RNA sequence: UCCCCUUGGCGGUUUUUUCGA
């Protein structure tokens, strides 16, 4: 619930950590679905 | 020279007109925790012990 | 020696103010009966706040104060309830205050307004001044965030907290113009004419009258919505002969006691 | 932070006319002509509208105690 | 002794309706702290209802 | 008189008794030096220049 | 530079002064 | 580390800076053109203190580029506006160059211990000493640079109805007289909370310490305290009354056990307001509890305004006994009049009548010091146009009797503040408290309920006095026998 | 911490007259009435009766301190009336001017009231 | 009592005075007494000395 | 009778730790908890 | 002609910073 960060921070830890731009693109698919899901 | 004492007490200061020039007005919680070694003696012993 | 006769002359009367003028009483009766309508005028306010659940951000004192000073229906209900203190029952009952719930929970996404209908009340007749016209804003709630308490109104007066001040504002005045010179104007033309002025603009103040009493005592008591305007006189007056008699019923105990 | 609920010099509810005075305030009218509209004349009251911050709006904004 | 840290109400007089925690406790008096506001004031035993 | 009245309320040395009015007609009536005298006590006797 | 937050460090720590 | 600020170019008796720009910075809000596009392109430059003595500097472009008589003619650059030599606290004082400037250090200084909302995140701090007020509010009368304070947002202090009157004998000597019908309302009304932090730990092979609700027959070091408070944790719960010494956390140390808990400081008289545990960075349990105070504005509570006026509350008196103007208008806050002529603080005049007109007129007010456009005159003019006399003073009825007063007082909305000073935070008084181990003197402090130094000044003082039976009694009989 | 609670303004304890009856030794047919639990909203409404009263030589009052819920009321007369009997006067007097006042703005608001 | 202020400058900077208990956490005192001690009302304390 | 709930930091549910049991939530793991209301009795004047 | 209550004043300290009159 306030995971929000949690979700953003494994979002944007993976996408500079993870060297595939897939990753990025399936946390943001996530991210979009995270305004409603706070 | 200087030491700290019991019986002391500190506190905000507020005018007052209706006090006499040679009154202070003290708070009761002061007064609750200062105390007075008042000698017992038939003239108030009455009055000390039922205090 | 006797008591001067005084008048009464209703100028303006609606449901949220009375402007009046009361004539032929003292000065000090005037200022009396003004200081009365804010101080010793009884009404109900809510005193006594049970918060069984608050997960707000705002403290369950903070939550109790704002809820004291919201304004209740109490018009009849003021003049049969027993004052707090003096109720010889245990504790509370309707008979010596008034029972409030108020059980709010936000689930909706959006954020939940506390608002005075969510007051619920054990009496119809006693409600937050929602009747007919927003409500009073208690508290803003975000998603899950819930409100569960117990409350009491008490049946008290303005001397003792500004909850149970009926009035909004009380426009006191006499010798309008100033005929007396009570006040004397270092420059009258920088003054503006009295709302009750009932003289041409020509003059700016009124040439001094030596040997007349201040009559004349204009009124604007404006109700916070509480208690109805004309009840709030009726209470000061009946409040204020309240207080003589009880001071000639402790004086009769004073004297008689020879 | 919330508005509060009466007056402070004179004792008017003030409470009940925030969101009423948000509604006003949608639209281009000044800050005196919404209290013009809610009937609040004497400058006792009108301050009270006119200085009040509503920062509850700021405290909704934190992730809630379910 | 025995309903010192109770939760206790009072009954009557002016704090009629005050929930206290008790601080001492005599045969006729305890010292009451409100819950609500900060200040503890000393109370007949007989004024004095408990809620624990 | 109904003023007058009003302030001697606040002095402790005064005796009780209120002072010949400063001027009597058309109606009683005190000088503020006239009530300040029932303020000075016993018999002063001083001379000042005011400001 | 900037790591990505990632490691054990105090195992890392813990482990390597043995 | 060199200390700059941002300057108009000034090429020519004319300004670099032309409508273009300022058609395109308005629009601010939508584009964003800034600093960057001015600077970048000339208009703009930051002169250092170093560099600003080769420079020749213009006030203002809209009167330093016209000329009656040529003073300088070569102007390099033009203040962009005066008012921001002021720093964080001084930019929130109105009408600054109507003052004194020592009562502006004042205020500037009381700016910095005015309650308030000093955070959005106040109630998620496990933080100490916080306070904030009930009903902070924008200023009736702010200078434009106020804004970016953002204190519109986050205010410290109420626009209040102040009566410069000599009310009663009580409203004297910098202490004022206050509203106790608004104090009812709220007015001023702060919270207070204090942290306390506590971790269990190791104390030793023999010995460890733990949280928990302490028994008589395990536990030594108990005392006469109601340990029932704290819930079987061994941790008080949040919503439940404390007073001073009262336990909140029943650590323990085992040796039966040893009592190492947490009281309740001194006279302090609170509730829980929240219970926060974890563990610390070495894993210990820790807990953090906060504790909340309502603070009501009592009588000898220190409040400022905004013009170096530091005073305590000296009387508070309920609404009926307050003056009021020809309407039910009783001031909030009834100050000296000869708190003013000797600290000459005419910007508190000016705001307390701008503030008028701001309520009046039913718009902030701009109280940015060197206006130009905005003086008492046409603040006047504004105040006379709302059935006022046009310098603000007004026909006082006495509360008590309802006569006017003879005096016509002036009275208006002025931002006040409530300092931290309250007088229960110095209170103290003793009688065989606790005594220094070492030189065997009653402690030093309230916290550790210490006792007053009798110094040598004091002491000299008795000596004058011939007083010896008592400077002896002091110095001995009544400190260390 | 010690505000007294707002009731002790104007409750009585247990043994506290509402008002008090002093001699006065500095003049004949003068007393001092000290009224408990009172400020000025009932004092000067007396006072000012009192000065109505033609055998009133002396009337005027004072709260001895505002922080003290205590007022002192002073009262002289002529030989042939009492300071008491001109209180007891003063109270007969100034409730009736209240109670009648009470009665016309009742009838004002009646005949207001849908008339 | 006797009545100090810290900054002790005179003997009449300690002089002694009655006690009147009076509610409101605070040291009240005569306006005349304020130029002895030099004491204004703005935050000052002052100590208070039981014998 | 309580196993000791606690509520959560960023889950803010209710999770059991009982006496020397670490605080943590059931959800989430994180390590910073909140003592639950206290359930003795709770009244204020609203003064 | 089985017993059983038995609990009564504990305490950091240095240094530095901030603040009050
Ligand atoms: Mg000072
Ligand atoms: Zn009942
Ligand atoms: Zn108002
Ligand atoms: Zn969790």
């Amino acid at each position: 619930n306030y995971a929000m960060k949690k979700t953003q921070l494994l979002k944007e830890k993976a996408m500079a950590e993870d060297l595939g731009d897939q990753d990025k693109a399936k946390q943001i698919q996530d991210q979009l679905n995270e305004l409603e899901e706070r | 020279m200087g030491k700290r004492v019991d019986f002391s007490a500190r506190t905000v200061i507020t005018p007052d007109p209706n006090l006499s020039i040679d009154q202070v007005g003290v708070p009761r919680s002061i007064a609750a925790n200062m105390t007075f070694a008042e000698i017992v003696t038939p003239f108030n012993i009455d009055r000390l012990q039922e205090l | 020696p006797y008591a001067n006769q005084p008048t009464v002359r209703i100028t303006e009367l609606t449901d949220e103010n009375v402007k009046f003028i009361i004539e032929n009483t003292d000065l000090a009766v005037a200022n009396s009966i003004r200081r009365v309508f804010i101080a010793e005028v009884p009404i109900i306010a809510i005193d006594w706040v049970q918060i069984d659940a608050n997960s707000s951000v705002l403290h369950d004192e903070f939550i109790a104060h704002r809820l004291g000073l919201i304004p209740l229906t109490s018009d009849d209900i003021v003049d049969k309830l027993q004052y707090s203190r003096d109720c010889t029952c245990e504790e509370f009952c309707p008979e010596c205050s008034v029972e409030f719930t108020l059980d709010v929970r936000c689930n909706e996404d959006q954020t939940r307004h506390v608002t005075s209908r969510d007051l619920i009340s054990n009496s119809p007749r006693v409600i937050p001044v929602t009747s007919r016209q927003d409500d009073i804003l208690i508290v803003k709630l975000r998603k899950g965030q819930e409100l569960r308490l117990r409350a009491y109104a008490k049946k008290g007066f303005g001397k003792e907290h500004a909850k149970w001040n009926p009035t909004a504002g009380v426009a006191f005045e006499y010798d309008p113009d100033n005929a007396l010179r009570h006040t004397v104007y270092p420059k009258p033309e920088e003054w503006p004419k009295s709302e009750y002025s009932e003289l041409d603009e020509d003059e700016s103040q009124a040439p001094y009258d030596p040997n007349g009493k201040p009559e004349r005592f204009y009124y604007n008591v404006e109700s916070c919505g509480s208690l109805r305007p004309e009840t709030i006189v009726l209470s000061a007056l009946s409040g204020l002969k309240k207080k003589l008699s009880d001071l000639q019923t402790q004086l009769s105990h004073e004297i008689q006691s020879d | 932070m919330i508005i509060p609920v009466r007056c402070f010099t004179c004792g008017k509810i003030v409470g009940n006319k925030w969101e009423a005075y948000l509604g006003l305030l949608q639209a281009e009218y000044t800050e005196g002509d919404a209290l013009d509209a809610l009937g609040l004349k004497r400058y006792c009251c009108r301050r009270m509208l006119l200085a009040h911050v509503d920062l509850i709006e700021k405290l909704l904004n934190y992730a809630p105690l379910e | 002794n025995e309903l010192i840290g109770q939760t206790v109400r009072i009954s009557q007089g002016p704090y009629k309706g005050y929930i206290g925690v008790v601080k001492d406790a005599t045969e006729s008096t305890a010292r009451v702290e409100l819950h609500s506001t900060c200040q503890t004031i000393s109370v007949d035993r007989q004024r004095l209802t408990t809620v624990g | 008189r109904g003023e007058v009245m009003n302030l001697l309320m606040f002095l402790s040395t005064w005796d009780g008794k209120v002072p010949q009015p400063a001027i009597l007609k058309p109606r009683p009536l005190w000088t503020g030096k006239q009530i300040f005298s029932l303020i000075i006590p016993g018999h002063i006797n001083c001379i000042r220049t005011h400001s | 530079r900037i790591l990505p937050m990632a490691g054990r460090d105090p195992e890392c720590q813990r482990t390597e002064m043995i | 580390g060199r200390i700059c600020r941002p300057l108009l170019i000034v090429e020519k008796q004319k300004l670099l800076l032309k409508k273009r720009h300022i058609d395109q910075l308005k629009e601010r809000e939508y584009n964003n053109y800034s600093w960057q596009d001015l600077v970048a392109s000339g208009v703009v430059e930051y002169i250092d203190t170093l560099e600003e003595e080769t420079v020749m500097l213009a006030m203002t472009p809209d009167d330093l580029q016209e000329k009656e008589v040529a003073y300088c003619s070569t102007y390099t650059h033009c203040e962009i506006h005066p008012s921001m030599i002021l720093g964080v606290c001084a930019s929130i004082i109105p009408f600054p160059d109507h003052n004194q400037s020592p009562r502006n250090t004042y205020q500037s200084a009381m700016g910095k211990q005015a309650m308030g909302v000093y955070i959005t995140n106040f109630h998620v701090r496990m933080d100490t000493l916080a306070h904030v007020l009930y009903y902070p509010q924008k200023p009736l009368v702010t200078t434009r640079s106020m804004e970016y304070l953002r204190f519109r947002e986050l205010p410290a202090g109420i626009n209040s109805i102040v009566a410069i009157a000599s009310y009663t004998g009580y409203n004297q000597e910098d202490s004022v007289i206050m509203n106790r019908s608004a104090v009812d309302r709220g007015f001023f009304r702060s919270v207070f909370y204090r942290s306390y932090k506590e971790q269990e730990s190791k104390k030793g092979f023999d010995q460890e310490e733990v949280f928990e609700k302490p028994t008589r027959e395990t536990c030594q070091g108990m005392r006469h305290a109601i340990y029932d408070k704290l819930d079987d944790d061994g941790l008080i719960a949040p919503g439940v009354r404390v007073s001073g010494d009262d336990v909140i956390i029943g650590k323990t140390v085992t040796l039966t056990k040893r009592d190492c808990s947490t009281f309740l400081r001194t006279s302090e008289t609170g509730i829980v307001d929240q219970v926060m545990v974890t563990l610390n960075q070495e894993g210990y349990k820790f807990c953090k509890i906060r504790v909340r105070s309502v603070r009501i504005p009592q009588i000898g509570d220190k409040f400022a305004s905004r013009h170096g006026q530091k005073g305590t509350c000296g009387i508070q008196y309920r609404q009926e006994d307050m003056p009021f103007t020809c309407e039910g208008i009783t001031p909030d806050i009834i100050i000296n009049p000869h708190a003013i002529p000797s600290r000459m603080t005419i910007g508190h005049l000016i705001e307390c009548l701008q503030g008028k007109v701001s309520a009046n007129k039913g718009e902030i007010g701009d109280a940015t010091p060197f206006n130009d456009a905005v003086n008492v005159q046409k603040i006047s003019n504004l105040l006379s146009d709302y059935g006022y006399h046009l310098r603000g003073n007004e026909v006082l009825y006495n509360g008590f009797t309802g006569r006017k007063i003879t005096s016509q007082i002036f009275i208006g909305p002025t931002y006040y503040q409530r300092l931290k000073h309250m007088v229960d935070d110095k209170i103290h008084s003793r009688a065989r408290g606790p005594i220094q181990i070492l030189n065997r003197q009653p402690m030093e402090g309230r916290s550790r309920d210490g006792g007053l130094r009798f110094g040598e000044m004091e002491r000299d003082c008795q000596i004058a006095h011939g007083a010896a039976q008592f400077l002896r009694e002091r110095l001995f009989e009544a400190s260390d026998p | 911490m010690n505000a007294p609670p707002a009731f002790e303004s104007f409750l009585l304890f247990e043994g506290e007259k509402k008002i008090t009856i002093n001699k006065d030794t500095k003049v004949p047919n003068a007393c001092l009435f000290t009224i408990n639990k009172e400020d000025h909203t009932l004092g000067n409404i007396i006072k000012s009766q009192l000065l109505k009263d033609p055998q009133v030589l002396f009337a005027g009052y004072k709260v001895p301190h505002p922080l003290e819920h205590k007022i002192i009321i002073r009262v002289q007369t002529t030989p042939d009336y009492s300071p008491q009997e001109a209180f007891t006067n003063a109270i007969t007097d100034l409730i009736s001017e209240l109670s009648l006042l009470e009665e016309r703005f009742r009838v004002a608001i009646k005949d207001k009231q849908e008339g | 009592v006797i009545f100090n202020r810290q900054p002790t400058l005179h003997k009449m900077s300690m002089m002694g005075h009655r006690v009147r208990i009076l509610p409101w956490s605070t040291f009240r005192l005569n306006l005349s007494v304020t130029t002895p001690y030099n004491a204004d009302f703005d935050g000052d304390e002052m100590n208070l000395h039981l014998p | 009778q309580q196993p000791m709930i606690y509520i959560c930091g960023e889950c803010h549910t209710e999770n059991e730790i009982k006496s020397r049991d670490p605080i943590r939530c059931r959800e989430c793991g994180y390590r910073i908890m909140y003592k639950k209301r206290t359930k003795r009795l709770v009244v204020f004047d609203a003064r």
